[PDB]
């Protein structure tokens, strides 16, 4: 049973908008606890999220009737409300993700035409006018390209999405929600059309760079079973992942690529030390995780003194010559790359992996980084992120590296000669957390 | 003495834009550039903004708790709706303790105002000598390139490079003959 | 002008009167009988003047004056001469109501305008006008009478045709929509709450449909009950409505000059009376 | 201690070198919600918003943003009025921060005087950075303009009275009794007289106000005769009369009236 949410969506998306404190009663009293009258209004907001999940897989659902699908012109007047941010934000995403992909669509809502005719009459009112609307219509003219063919309206919407409200203000925000990641599945399945016929958005440069980094089922649901379109899928992918809408919407092996792919991109980051076009750095050094499990067999050579992460022959964590060159992303999420890389180090020295270098090395690579007490700990990121979803994954990988050796033996061992080096930092309060919760007495205002 | 100097020499460019048509908050920001605090509060008061005028009368002073709140509030804006004012954003850049070293860097006042208009912002609302001078003016060279061609420019530069003056002195003696 | 007079309302003393017209002024003509006496002609307006009201006296006598242009001029005698001590011009369109709060409540003038707005003028600590903007009717709010005690309360009359009752709460800071009425089908002229000296308020919510629908509350906790003054369309269209301070007697003048002293009798019949 | 100080060491020496003011301060001081934060979405969409801040609320209507945090400016401020006579203001800071305020909570960091390793020498060692406001007197006369601001409804400002010495604005009352009067009373007795003391030590000038300073010294016993005539509902409690007399510091006089 998934078809019975028909009315449950339009309710819930309305009640989070303008509609907050609402009384008919008057002269309300004051002081007791000084009650709980306030409190329950925050419960309301929590709840509005819980309902709307089902709209993040509403392409696994049946036809939505002509009635509510009609009203987008006295339901278009709150702009789809584009942390109480995210809570609001849902409605743009849900109503977009009504149309995903799996190969399901066929009309030659999304089965009906009375829908599009009735809606269209009242339109020209933006990239929410056009998001999920002109997309079903791109297929609706793509199967009419041996028929009469209508484009007139469809281009006009295409042009109109280029005015006022931007389209990027959507593909960024999708990511910035993450309560359950069914929200970040709206992308990497809808991005095929956004380059295909709309005049090419330069600013994808920014956004899609973040999206190629990893993706194992989630963002890659949208092809390899599809054939629905004749444009932008795996019809053009069978041929080296490097069109040029090929890398703006779409995703042993080591040496079959390119001596290895590993040996290639060694020096390619040693170039960068003052460089710009941050796009590169947040999709390449962050795609270091699709080969970093179970292997360090050739990576090790470079890692000894990388310009990813080093302190034994580089100043800072080799990203204060790539953190003081910028204030932007590619320092921030670079430093997150440092942390993810580090737990993948300890994670394979709880136990052996194979063809792969020695366990003793996989701790000494961290022991380079042992340089932080001085003031390398203080440098690590600039200005404070004080929003309560992230900057909390910054010392949650540093904190567990005296739990994975002093209380976590999984090979019989673990500690042998490693204690000598270990104890330079991990056996001395910093790694044992005497200053981890004290960076976080105004950055975390929360569980207090 | 030094900030009197910084303030004196941005005298005409700020007074020119006082005369000219301006945002209400663009006038409060410009008063603050000639280092006037009470006047800036009084214009805040006139816009019916009392809570704002509290914020203008922290300035002349920073303290550590307001930075974290100012940062938290600029970030609330980003993940918030649309439409912001720029100068309101500038008032929070003062409050963040961090005029350039916060999440936004001011390049709207090196195309309208001087690099000297920038040096006023570090030394007055980029912490008030909890750091040494020398390191403040050096971090501020690195951020913004202070000419090698202005003579008052090179003064700053060899107060910044106090540490190993000789090298940067030979080089700029070829580039400043005024 | 004084020949297409649109208001003439007294203070609570009944000794002061202010008459306005299409004169673009407020000719102050106080009551000395059917002789009245000029004290000053107040020029400040452009265009036709609709409503004035003196203050209820506990905060002076202070004459508001609303008019075509956008303007409500707070006039006050200060040392035997006048001075417009504030301006309350937050409207663009025709300003159609000014009515002070009664001196059972504090200083709260009620401005209404057909731009869409009600404005609850908050007198600050130099007499400095500051309204909170509210909407009642979104075609325009053509009128706004107060509800005194027969917390704070008033009523506004529709250009949407609704007569919305507005009731103050101090845990949301504004006038909560209490109820919404409608037996009307062309626009409301004047919404006149009765100042009965006991639990009872009728509301002759005067309409352009050639009908006046008297909503009745037999006692205040009795509901609003639809009755009509008479149960036919009147020949002509109906003007200003008042209710007495003691007796609750209706008084309206018609287009053909329908004199109205028709108070609700035992039998529930709007019955001709003295 | 002596030689040259900010305003921080003045205040310490004040309390040092008298002990009837120090006790007066101790009397007034002696006697949970879950809020996800964020705003500014819903505001631009219906109408205007145009700049993000809670100073948009103060250019016009206080209905312009979300109105379930218009809720919070009444309610969590009521919690704050119980807190300030349970002592502290940094307690009240931590609750202001859950009130969905994050720039109106800067006003409770404003209440700090300048504590610095640049201008104090025995407060240069429990701090190694700058703290508070060194324009604390222009802060005091500007948070005192809000105590009278008539756009501000009483459920915001009553703590802004109290931050500059408490005028009795009726929502610093929550207990309304003999001792609830007296706390807010005694708050103003110390808050007039610190500016006077700081005119000796010269932290008051003519660039240090927007409103002329109350340099009248206030008397304890006479404001108790105000309190006594106000509450003959606490003249029936002789213990509440015993309470009064130790802050008077006139123990034989009460003990001779009770035999």
């Amino acid at each position: 049973d998934r078809f019975n949410v028909v009315g449950k969506l339009i309710s819930i998306i309305s009640s989070v908008i303008q509609n907050y404190d609402i009384i008919t009663a008057s002269s309300l009293a004051h002081d007791y606890n000084n009650s709980l009258v306030q409190l329950k209004k925050f419960s309301d907001l929590k709840f509005i999220l819980q309902i709307l999940q089902i709209l993040n897989l509403m392409i696994l659902n049946t036809k939505v009737p002509v009635d509510i699908v009609n009203q987008w012109f006295l339901q278009y007047q709150n702009q789809f409300v584009e942390l109480i941010s995210r809570i609001s934000s849902l409605f743009t995403i849900t109503t977009i993700l009504i149309l995903g992909l799996n190969t399901s669509i066929a009309q030659f809502l999304y089965m009906d035409t009375e829908t599009f005719d009735t809606v269209n009459s009242a339109l020209e009112n933006h990239p929410m006018i056009h998001y999920s609307w002109s997309f079903i219509l791109y297929y609706r003219r793509a199967l009419q390209s041996s028929e009469s063919f209508d484009d007139s309206d469809i281009t006009k919407f295409a042009l109109f999405a280029e005015s006022h409200d931007v389209l990027q203000k959507l593909n960024t925000l999708s990511e910035i929600l993450s309560f359950d990641p069914v929200y970040t599945t709206v992308i990497t399945v809808f991005l095929e059309f956004s380059l295909n016929f709309i005049p090419i958005t330069a600013s994808t440069s920014r956004v899609f760079a973040k999206i190629i980094s990893k993706a194992p089922e989630q963002f890659i649901e949208n092809f390899l079973t599809n054939d629905t379109f004749e444009k932008k899928l795996s019809i053009i992918k069978a041929k080296l992942p490097l069109l040029i809408p090929l890398i703006n919407l779409a995703l042993e092996i080591l040496s079959y690529l390119s001596a290895s792919i590993i040996q290639v991109i060694f020096e390619i980051f040693e170039i960068s030390l003052q460089r710009k076009d941050y796009t590169s750095i947040v999709q390449c050094c962050e795609f270091m995780t699709m080969l970093t499990p179970n292997y360090l067999h050739l990576v090790s050579s470079y890692l000894n003194k990388s310009d990813l992460l080093d302190k034994y022959g580089k100043t800072g964590l080799s990203n204060m010559i790539l953190g003081s060159v910028e204030l932007s992303t590619g320092d921030y999420t670079f430093t997150i790359q440092l942390l993810k890389l580090t737990k993948v180090f300890i994670r394979e020295s709880l136990s052996l992996k194979n063809i792969h270098i020695s366990k003793r090395s996989k701790i000494d690579i961290i022991n380079k980084l042992i340089l932080h007490a001085i003031h390398i700990f203080e440098s690590y990121y600039n200005w404070k992120y004080n929003n309560f979803l992230q900057k909390f994954e910054i010392a949650f990988h540093l904190t567990l590296i005296f739990y994975d050796v002093l209380h976590d033996v999984f090979t019989i061992l673990i500690i042998s000669s490693s204690a000598n080096k270990l104890l330079q930092l991990f056996l001395t309060p910093m790694d044992s957390i005497d200053l981890a919760p004290n960076t976080l007495t105004n950055i975390l205002i929360s569980p207090l | 003495r030094l900030t009197s100097w910084i303030v004196s020499q941005i005298g005409p460019e700020i007074e020119e834009k006082i005369r000219n048509s301006s945002n209400e908050i663009e006038q409060i920001f410009l008063y603050l550039l000639l280092n006037d605090v009470v006047r800036a509060s009084k214009l805040a008061i006139e816009s019916k903004n009392g809570h704002l005028s509290v914020l203008i009368s922290y300035l002349g002073s920073n303290d550590p708790r307001i930075r974290d709140l100012a940062e938290l509030q600029l970030q609330k804006w980003s993940t918030g709706g649309c439409s912001i004012d720029k100068n309101i954003s500038k008032i929070y850049k003062l409050l963040s303790g961090s005029p350039f070293e916060g999440l936004f860097s001011l390049k709207e006042l090196e195309s309208e105002f001087s690099w000297l208009c920038l040096l006023n912002l570090t030394l007055c609302y980029g912490q008030i000598d909890e750091y040494s001078l020398e390191s403040l003016v050096q971090s501020h060279l690195d951020k913004f390139s202070l000419p090698y061609d202005d003579p008052i420019g090179v003064i700053f530069q060899l107060y910044a490079a106090n540490e190993n003056t000789e090298k940067l002195y030979k080089e700029v003696r070829q580039r400043t003959n005024a | 002008h004084n020949e297409l007079i649109h208001d003439a309302v007294l203070d609570y003393y009944g000794k002061r009167l202010a008459t306005c017209s299409s004169d673009k002024t407020i000719k102050i003509f106080e009551v000395e009988g059917e002789t009245h006496k000029l004290i000053d002609t107040l020029t400040g307006h452009e265009g036709p003047v609709w409503r004035v009201d003196w203050a209820h006296p506990k905060f002076g006598t202070i004459l508001a004056s609303c008019s075509y242009d956008g303007k409500v001029l707070i006039w006050k005698e200060e040392n035997g001469r006048w001075s417009q001590i504030a301006v309350h011009a937050v409207h663009s369109a025709s300003v159609n109501s000014v009515q002070w709060a009664p001196h059972e409540y504090g200083p709260l003038l009620l401005v209404a305008s057909s731009d869409g707005k009600v404005s609850v003028v908050e007198f600050k600590e130099n007499g400095t006008t500051s309204p909170i903007i509210i909407d009642a009717h979104a075609i325009g709010v053509n009128s706004a009478s107060w509800a005194p005690a027969t917390s704070r309360k008033f009523v506004t009359g529709g250009a949407d045709n609704l007569v919305k009752i507005w009731k103050y709460n101090s845990d949301a800071q504004t006038y909560v929509l209490e109820s919404t009425l409608e037996g009307h089908s062309d626009w409301v002229r004047d919404v006149a709450w009765s100042p009965t000296v006991l639990l009872r308020s009728y509301l002759a919510s005067v309409s352009q449909d050639r009908t006046c629908i008297i909503w009745t509350q037999d006692n205040e906790q009795g509901p609003w009950k639809k009755t009509l003054l008479k149960e036919e369309k009147f020949p002509d269209v109906l003007w200003r409505a008042s209710w007495s301070l003691s007796g609750n007697v209706l008084a309206l003048s018609g287009g053909d000059n329908k004199v109205t002293l028709w108070k609700e009798n035992l039998e529930g019949k709007w019955e001709p009376a003295g | 201690l002596h030689p040259y100080n900010s305003r921080g060491l003045f205040e310490k020496k004040l309390m040092q070198d008298n002990k009837q003011l120090y006790q007066i301060w101790i009397v007034m001081v002696w006697l949970p919600k879950n809020v996800p934060t964020s705003k500014w979405l819903n505001s631009i969409t219906s109408g205007g918003l145009k700049s993000c801040d809670l100073d948009f609320p103060l250019r016009e209507n206080t209905n312009v943003l979300d109105v379930k945090d218009k809720e919070e400016d009444h309610i969590f401020f009521k919690y704050i009025y119980e807190l300030i006579l349970a002592g502290a203001i940094d307690e009240a800071l931590e609750e202001a921060k859950l009130s969905d305020n994050i720039s109106i909570c800067m006003i409770l960091c404003g209440i700090q005087e300048y504590l610095n390793p640049v201008i104090d020498t025995q407060i240069a060692n429990e701090f190694n950075t700058q703290q508070g406001i060194k324009k604390h007197s222009l802060w005091r006369r500007t948070v005192y303009s809000l105590s009278q601001q008539a756009g501000l409804d009483p459920y915001e400002r009553a703590i802004y009275s109290y931050l500059s010495g408490a005028i009795p604005n009726q929502e610093v009352l929550q207990y309304s009794d003999w001792e609830s009067d007296l706390h807010i009373h005694l708050n103003q007795i110390l808050q007039t007289e610190i500016e006077n003391y700081l005119l000796e030590n010269n932290q008051v000038g003519t660039d240090e106000l927007i409103l002329p300073l109350p340099s009248h010294a206030l008397t304890v016993q006479e404001v108790l005769n105000r309190v006594a005539s106000r509450h003959p509902s606490e003249s029936e409690h002789p213990i509440r009369v015993l309470m009064a007399s130790v802050i008077l510091d006139s123990l034989p006089s009460v003990i001779h009236s009770s035999v």
